[PDB]
RNA sequence: AAAUAAGAAAUUA
């Protein structure tokens, strides 16, 4: 069947072990599948929801030190219009879970095209013709 | 390209019918240079200007052993037709031979008086494919 | 006429669909009306021509008033009638053109483009030096030279 | 030789060595070359010293030395072929298949700047760029004002 | 990209085919040569239809008057020695300067294949009716 | 009035420009109206002479 | 002419036909391939440029 | 059309107008007119601040931002036509 | 081949 055959890489200074089994398969009929996604220290707090069982002087001193977070999370939602930042849904949406608590033949291809909030940005590798989000090609005269 | 017809054959791409600068082709491949004209005559594929000197090709310029083909922007000469010494010149499929001298051909250069595209064609270089595409085009009989 | 040679002709309501672009170009509108002017003719049908256009023009980057949906069709009709009435409107203008167009010519001595009629002169189509020799559409040879309208005195 | 112990993975790349060598044979024989060209097609009086006899003379005396130089370089450089020194993949000059400045075919240029290698900046894959002068008349005019600050802003001696 | 298929042989004896089939070419070549020269002469040598297109002013005029007259009286010498080909009879035109600038603006002239026509050429079919053996460029008759 | 020293807000009243009726009228002056003649060689001595410059002046 | 967009203010080309770079007269006003950017792709643009900084065998 | 907007007589006014674009022999064309008058709406407005609010409402001041697509050369014209197709 | 500084207007899943 001409069977397409890859060598394991091993754990090097650069590439440690979780690395590899991560971004590296050995079996070639699960290239080209998809991406995966994983949590870091705080959108893993976020998504596992693990709630806080309560503990030494720390913790109590943390539950006297709280103030309103009814409160915090919507200045820190405000806090967007600042010159420095932007207004972010997912702001926006902490605020409301805390209140709550109680063309068109080418947008397929255009996907990319709008002013697009991103996540990961594009990169060469994988955007041919995209020039970035901030990008405008029409431009009016203004004073 | 799809037949090799050279060396080349193997490491060129054609690209489909692509389009070059002005009179720049890679491949120099004169069909016209024997292209029938009286009153151009003198201008056709020739020196732009008459007082200019025979080329390189005309002079024998160093020791040499000897040759086999007379390159073909050589000039012919008066002496080419009366010394009736081997005037030869490489074209396809091995080398055209100036056997019966003529003063017509006097003066001009021999990429004039050599066709490079005959309308001979042999049957046994060409695959029945090709064959066939050449019944179609109305050249060979079938 | 400086345009001599044989020409490809083209049905009249695709000619005024060019609106701006063409057949209400404002620049050509302008030397037609002269040309009715100077023979002191009322130019009626190019001034309604010109009306049409001229607000065509003005609207021409608005979206079309909303549709409500009619078993009746009273107001898809009634759109149709109004624009086919100035499609006739604009044919009559057209005709006009290339009818005094011909008229005009045949008194200034020109010749017209190959295979064009000019009433009193050239009945049939009026040929010389095409590139092809013989007249296109009767099928009969052309003379050498071309053949002359007109009579000799300038 | 013959395909015994070859260091590189595609052979070809020593023809864009012997292309370097055609360039140094130039700057080596253009100089004579063109001397020896003007000298010979000159119908005017060469000067109010050499004219006449003396200047046909001369002139013949010229190109039968020309003609005598075996090897002088005289092949005209859009003749020259273009390979790259990466791949070795060859592309005609002028063309949308050869890129100029950093002289590789679009073979090459592709996978460079894909995997980040060449350094350059993304424009608009449809317009004439970021660049004034190209804004103004395209590639001529582009070409124009090189040659404008190459030349012409001097007053020659 | 397909690996490029062989090319068959060159064939047995197509060498001296090729060969012979030059050779007499280039012998044919001459007399087609010879001829097309001669007629490329012969056609400079003969006469022209009048070269002005006769529909136009300044020539539409009474052969009587006008242009007309001034060709008669002071031109007709030097436009029948050039044989009324279109090129000279345009420069003498020109120098005559007795019509001066409108040579080329308001005055018009055939077209290029029909002012090459033999004088005394009745049909327009007659440009046509050349000799297709000879290689002239439709400067022959 | 001359258009400058008219009220234009129904809701104010402004002070009237200093220039207002003053500025007077010589085509030699303006609006810029010139020869062609004198634009291009204007134009190309212009560019010409980018590089005369004495730098180092007393 | 201030004209055209494409204004350079110097005669860009010279209007001439027929012009080539055969004549002595063009042979005579040329600039010649010495020393230009010809010689930089001579010397720089070779297959593995660091053979260009040094001898190989040298610096192993 | 500005002076009219504004209800002014063009006579008590002077102007003159410059090209900083891309020069050519004849701007007389609809779209350079269009530049033109807007150039001279501005102005209006910087001078009579007032005529503002007639011009802005009759959509002088308004800019289109439109232009010829860039040069291309995968289009046949450079622009707009994509080449000849053919099935297989 | 085209609804993109041009100018086109009414029969969705």
């Amino acid at each position: 069947a001409k069977r397409r055959v890859i060598v394991p890489i091993h754990p090097t200074p650069n590439f440690p072990a979780h690395f590899i089994k991560s971004a590296f398969t050995t079996d070639p009929l699960k290239e080209k599948q998809k991406a995966r996604f994983s949590s870091g220290g705080e959108a893993m707090r976020e998504v596992q929801d693990i709630p806080k069982n309560l503990e030494g002087e720390r913790s109590r001193r943390d539950l006297a030190s709280r103030g309103d977070t009814e409160f915090q999370a919507l200045v820190e939602f405000i806090e967007g219009a600042s010159y420095d930042q932007l207004i972010s849904g997912r702001r926006f949406k902490k605020v409301y879970d805390v209140l709550s608590e109680n063309g068109h033949v080418m947008t397929p291809h255009t996907t990319l095209h709008g002013r697009r909030i991103f996540w990961i940005p594009p990169t060469w590798n994988r955007a041919g013709r995209f020039l970035g989000p901030h990008v405008t090609l029409y431009p009016g005269m203004t004073p | 390209l799809k037949i090799a017809k050279s060396a080349f054959g193997f490491y060129l791409a054609r690209r489909g019918q692509r389009k070059y600068p002005f009179l720049r082709r890679p491949h120099i491949k004169n069909t016209h240079s024997m292209n029938p004209s009286a009153p151009y005559f003198w201008s056709f594929m020739t020196a732009k200007s008459q007082m200019a000197f025979l080329p390189e090709e005309n002079y024998i310029t160093g020791d040499w052993t000897g040759k086999f083909f007379v390159s073909k922007r050589q000039v012919y000469t008066l002496q080419h037709a009366t010394s009736g010494a081997k005037v030869r010149v490489k074209s396809f499929p091995s080398i055209f031979e100036f056997n019966s001298p003529s003063r017509w051909n006097i003066g001009k250069e021999m990429n004039t008086l050599t066709k490079p595209r005959m309308d001979l064609i042999d049957e046994q270089m060409l695959t029945k494919k090709q064959r066939l595409d050449y019944v179609r085009a109305g050249l060979l009989p079938k | 006429n400086t345009f001599l040679t044989s020409s490809v002709a083209t049905p009249p309501i695709s000619v005024i669909r060019t609106g701006p672009k063409w057949w209400a170009d404002p620049e050509r509108m302008v030397r037609q009306k002269l040309m009715y002017f100077t023979l002191g003719v009322d130019q009626l049908p190019l001034r309604r021509t010109a009306v049409i256009q001229r607000d065509l023009q003005r609207f021409h980057m608005c979206k079309p008033p909303p549709r409500v949906g009619d078993s009746t069709g009273y107001k898809r009709s009634r759109a149709a009638q109004l624009n086919t009435w100035y499609r006739r409107i604009q044919y009559q203008e057209y005709h006009m053109q290339h009818l005094f167009t011909r008229h005009v010519w045949g008194l200034l001595r020109v010749y017209p483009g190959n295979t064009t009629k000019i009433q009193g002169k050239a009945d049939d189509g009026y040929v010389g030096y095409d590139s092809v020799p013989f007249h296109r559409y009767n099928r009969a040879p052309l003379p050498f030279p071309a053949r002359e309208l007109y009579e000799r005195r300038k | 030789m013959r395909h015994i112990g070859q260091d590189v993975p595609k052979r070809h790349t020593h023809f864009v060595l012997e292309s370097r060598l055609m360039y140094e044979k130039s700057f080596r024989d253009c100089w004579l070359h063109s001397v020896c060209r003007a000298i010979s097609q000159l119908d005017e009086p060469l000067s109010k010293t050499v004219v006449g006899t003396h200047q046909k003379m001369l002139q013949r005396k010229v190109t039968c030395f020309q003609y005598n130089q075996y090897g002088l370089f005289k092949t005209p450089y859009y003749r020259l072929a273009n390979v790259d020194r990466y791949h070795a993949v060859q592309g005609v000059a002028g063309t949308r298949e050869w890129v100029p400045y950093v002289n590789v075919s679009y073979w090459t240029m592709n996978k460079m700047v894909r995997g980040g290698n060449l350094l350059v900046h993304r424009v608009h894959y449809t317009g004439w760029g970021t660049d004034s002068h190209l804004k103004k008349g395209g590639w001529e005019h582009r070409w124009n004002k090189v040659l404008q600050r190459n030349v012409l802003q001097y007053s020659r001696i | 990209w397909a690996k490029p298929k062989k090319r068959p042989k060159v064939g047995q004896g197509f060498h001296e085919k090729a060969q012979k089939w030059r050779e007499e070419y280039l012998l044919d070549r001459h007399r087609a040569l010879a001829d097309s020269l001669r007629a490329y002469v012969e056609f400079s040598t003969s006469k022209r239809v009048e070269p002005w297109d006769a529909r136009f002013k300044p020539f539409d005029r009474i052969e009587k008057d006008g242009v007309y007259v001034l060709m008669r009286y002071m031109m007709e010498e030097k436009l029948q020695l050039c044989n009324y080909h279109h090129r000279p009879v345009k420069r003498l035109f020109c120098n005559i300067g007795l019509m001066g600038p409108q040579i080329t603006t308001k005055a018009r002239w055939k077209p290029y294949r029909f002012a090459t026509n033999p004088a005394g050429t009745s049909k327009a079919e007659r440009m046509y009716q050349r000799d297709k053996t000879v290689y002239t460029h439709g400067h022959n008759d | 009035l001359s258009p400058l020293e008219v009220q234009r807000d129904v809701g104010r009243l402004e002070p009237i420009p200093s220039y207002a009726g003053k500025i007077n009228a010589d085509r030699s002056v303006f609006p810029f109206q010139w020869k062609t003649e004198d634009w291009y060689e204007y134009e190309v001595a212009k560019v010409r002479n980018r590089r005369f410059v004495f730098e180092n002046t007393e | 002419s201030p004209e055209f967009k494409t204004f350079t203010g110097y005669p860009m080309r010279d209007m001439r036909p027929g012009y080539g770079q055969n004549l002595p007269d063009y042979i005579m006003k040329k600039r010649l391939p010495n020393n230009t950017h010809y010689e930089l792709f001579a010397r720089r643009d070779i297959p593995n440029e660091d053979n260009a900084m040094y001898g190989k065998y040298l610096y192993d | 059309m500005p002076f009219d907007e504004a209800n002014l007589d063009y006579r008590d006014f002077d102007a003159h107008i410059v090209s900083e674009g891309h020069a050519m022999p004849s701007i007389a064309n609809e779209i350079a007119a269009f530049a033109l008058r807007m150039a001279v709406a501005n102005a209006l407005v910087k001078l009579i601040p007032l005529t503002r609010i007639p011009l802005k409402k009759s959509g002088l001041l308004s800019v289109d931002r439109r232009r010829e697509r860039g040069q291309f050369p995968g289009y046949l014209d450079g622009k707009k036509v994509k080449r000849r197709f053919a099935k297989r």
